[PDB]
């Protein structure tokens, strides 16, 4: 038979499942909704582990339970009463013999030890992967340290001592590869000559590599805490989502820089060389699976100032138009081909973050926080699972590092890019559009001629890499 | 076969804009949504007895990708310009959204409607007369919608389709 | 994208977590933090086919030994890890092999035998003894180092191939 349980009067997590406290989806069960008590019971269930659920729960629980209350509930979960001696044990003791204690031993082995270990696994995951709760609430950290540091008994000792050390390390807080990174490539600008760095003087291969390292680092820095609760859209977004916003602002600045490079090149022949060079950079982004970079270029080419430059695109080689067209097709039909491509490539990659943001926001806006059943309000956990499916996908692409060497000066050049200067956004984007109208006027105004601005060769070195010994 | 209309939702973030398309496309009568689902943004409807397909682009949450707005907007034949009735700044943003749409579509007469969205019970700060006056100055319809009761939602989208049909 | 459920099993301290984190993050973990149960995901192209690996990293400490049936039921293939400088961990392999066979009620479960810590000179389990055991199970034997990455992709992706051909 099943093990008997403590009375639900002394231990709340022994209440029977019912539709008034838990609802399952239609081989472990998947929870649609439940009370917080039932969610914590299943988070730490004696019959099976559920590591996905642990991640889902710890990522999303703050929408229905405060951190201080979660800690109280898992401590309550941990403190399981042991059953009293059975009739057979009583009779043995009355005869001066040692009881077999079969039911007690089974309950320790099959209920207490698994539940307690799974409570500790929640604590371990909480500290290792969601430590921001403790950074933001020092008293919560004190309570966790005290709880872990006062767990007695030898069955849990190895993990209690380990978790104590992990906490202490987190309070005061290296890559190896299958090959060597390729040699850094140089074009007109030579190493150390940062004052000459520009779109056409750096090597297009190395522009794409260093932007990919930068954009990969920005992608990898975004934590789920910046996403759950749609906090990057709310009034405190600069406080709650700073790494996400830094990432988006880099993408916006690079797109605007591409546009500025194009429309401030007034000579038609020179501007063709600029657009051609940016499409070459896009080709290397594609080779590197840097989809953020691909869409940075596509967004620039389809901006109002650039899209209308028919005389420029007329002179772009057909093969390059085809590259740009196939990159643009990734975004068509609600990113259908992008999504399929992302799911097919071999990482490392840099995903485009915007689709994740829209899907998290719409999942949170389009589903209710609670389900009402039998007069009770149950936490709608299916909604939180959907959000954590998205944050899990984000995290899966944050693991793989690029095997590319940083060039500190090129990195600094792109970190410090500031195409808008001190101008406000409307002022600047109107400037870009007025430049577009200047360099290629609306029909029937004639096309003017403009002097060259570049004193160095415009011929691209191409985007196939070189390899000296 | 049937006509497909590509509609684009534009407006300030952080103030409930996404509720408009969610409430339209939703199982009207079950409050649930999975936006990752292929064609969670396509809906076959009958407007004035003529069946058509609505394809709605709502990039809610991507407002900080400001340099992508042109490309997103160019996909659209008609536009819902949405502000929140309790956020005056989102109402003041409408002028620049309209100017940007006109530039991207290269037309002074782009099908569009102005939508004032009630996203919560916080106090209204944009009176309907203010919004009606703005819409009249632009020559476009004004529709008010509730983010919770679905009121006005069908009217907003159907009015925009009529603007496209009568362009 | 086909999904594969891989489970890493073996005695405490043999390097199950270090192997998994090296595969997932290209990082070697120096600390010895005993695992309760961790799970990782990795999209990777293997033999030209994209798949999604779900990797369950399990507890080797004996205090968790009563909690294994639940993860052995879910797994589709098992990395059976010992350390080549730890003869007791090699002797523990057959206990994992037999439990997996019992739980899955099958003589034909995808498995790979992994001798980890091959960067260390002071070996106590000879390759021949481990290879003999692997042959008796009908499975490949791959020596690995979570520290240097030697053999790591080979071990995990060989297991994927055995699930694919199962
Ligand atoms: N030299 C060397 N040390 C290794 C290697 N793999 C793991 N180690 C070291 O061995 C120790 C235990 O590693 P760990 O991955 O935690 O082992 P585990 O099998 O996951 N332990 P558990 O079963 O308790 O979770 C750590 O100090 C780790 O750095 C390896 O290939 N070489
Ligand atoms: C009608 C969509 C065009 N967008 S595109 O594919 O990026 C492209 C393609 C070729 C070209 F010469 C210019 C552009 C801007
Ligand atoms: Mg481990
Ligand atoms: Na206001």
């Amino acid at each position: 038979g099943q093990m008997r349980l403590p009375s639900a009067d002394v231990y709340r997590f022994a209440e029977p499942d019912s539709e008034e406290n838990i609802i399952f989806e239609e081989g472990i069960p998947i929870i649609k909704a439940g009370t917080v008590i039932k969610l914590i019971e299943r988070l730490t269930y004696h019959m099976y582990a559920d590591p996905n659920f642990v991640r889902t729960f710890l990522t999303t629980y703050r929408s229905f339970c405060k951190p201080q209350e979660l800690l109280s509930l898992i401590i309550e979960r941990f403190e399981i009463p042991e059953p009293e001696p059975t009739e057979a044990d009583r009779i043995a003791i009355e005869n001066g013999d040692q009881p077999l204690s079969a039911e007690l031993k089974r309950f320790r082995k099959e209920y207490i030890q698994p539940v307690q270990l799974r409570v500790l696994n929640v604590c371990r995951h909480w500290v290792e992967h969601h430590f921001y709760d403790f950074e933001r609430d020092a008293y919560l950290l004190q309570r966790m340290e005290e709880f872990i540091g006062t767990v007695r008994g030898k069955a849990m000792k190895k993990w209690v001592e380990s978790i104590t050390k992990i906490i202490q390390r987190k309070k005061i807080a290296n890559i190896t590869f299958q090959s060597s990174p390729p040699t850094v490539e140089w074009h007109i600008s030579r190493p150390g000559h940062i004052e000459t760095f520009d779109l056409l003087t750096l090597h297009p291969i190395e522009i794409a590599r260093q932007l990919t390292l930068l954009e990969s680092d920005l992608y990898r820095a975004v934590q789920p805490s910046e996403l759950v609760g749609s906090v990057w859209t709310k009034e405190d977004k600069e406080i709650n989502s700073p790494n996400l916003l830094k990432m988006i602002r880099h993408t916006t600045n690079l797109t605007l820089w591409f546009e500025k490079c194009i429309v401030e090149t007034e000579n038609l022949e020179e501007r063709v060389a600029v657009v051609s060079r940016i499409i070459e950079i896009l080709q290397v982004f594609q080779e590197l699976n840097n989809f953020n970079g691909v869409l940075e270029v596509v967004s620039a080419m389809n901006s109002s100032p650039v899209y209308r430059l028919d005389h420029t695109f007329e002179q772009i080689p057909s093969r390059q138009k085809k590259i740009l067209e196939e990159a643009h097709e990734l975004s068509e039909d609600h990113y259908k081909k992008y999504l399929a491509k992302l799911r097919s490539i071999n990482p490392p990659c840099v995903p485009f973050f915007g689709i994740y943001l829209t899907n998290i926001l719409k999942t949170e806006e389009g589903n209710p926080e609670v389900l009402k059943r039998h007069g009770k309000e149950l936490i709608n956990f299916s909604k939180r699972r959907k959000v954590a499916e998205i944050t899990g996908e984000i995290q899966q692409y944050q693991n793989q590092p690029y095997c590319l060497r940083v060039e500190s000066d090129i990195k600094r050049f792109f970190e410090n890019l500031n195409p808008m200067g001190n101008s406000m956004e409307k002022e600047f984007t109107d400037y870009l559009f007025n430049k577009s109208l200047e360099i290629e006027p609306r029909n029937p105004k004639p096309l003017p001629r403009f002097p060259k601005k570049y004193s160095y060769p415009l011929k691209s070195p191409g985007v196939r890499p070189s390899n000296p010994r | 076969g049937m006509t497909e209309y590509k509609l684009v939702v534009v407006g300030a973030g952080g103030v409930g804009k996404s509720a408009l398309t969610i409430q339209l496309i939703q199982n009207h009568f079950v409050d649930e949504y999975d936006p990752t689902i292929e064609d969670s943004y396509r809906k076959q409807v009958v407007i004035d007895g003529e069946t058509c397909l609505l394809d709605i682009l709502d990039t809610a949450g991507q407002e900080e990708y400001s340099a992508m707005r042109d490309q997103y907007m160019r996909t659209g034949e008609g536009f819902l310009c949405v502000f929140a009735i309790n956020n005056t700044k989102s109402f003041e943003d409408i002028h620049q959204y309209r100017e940007q749409i006109k530039r991207v579509k290269d037309s002074d007469d782009v099908p569009m409607v102005l939508v004032g969205n009630k996203c919560d019970l916080a106090a209204r700060t944009v009176e309907s007369r203010q919004a009606q006056d703005l819409a009249r100055s632009y020559g476009i319809p004004y529709i008010e919608t509730s983010a919770k009761t679905r009121q006005g939602v069908e009217d907003a989208f159907y009015t925009l389709v009529r603007e496209i049909r009568q362009h």
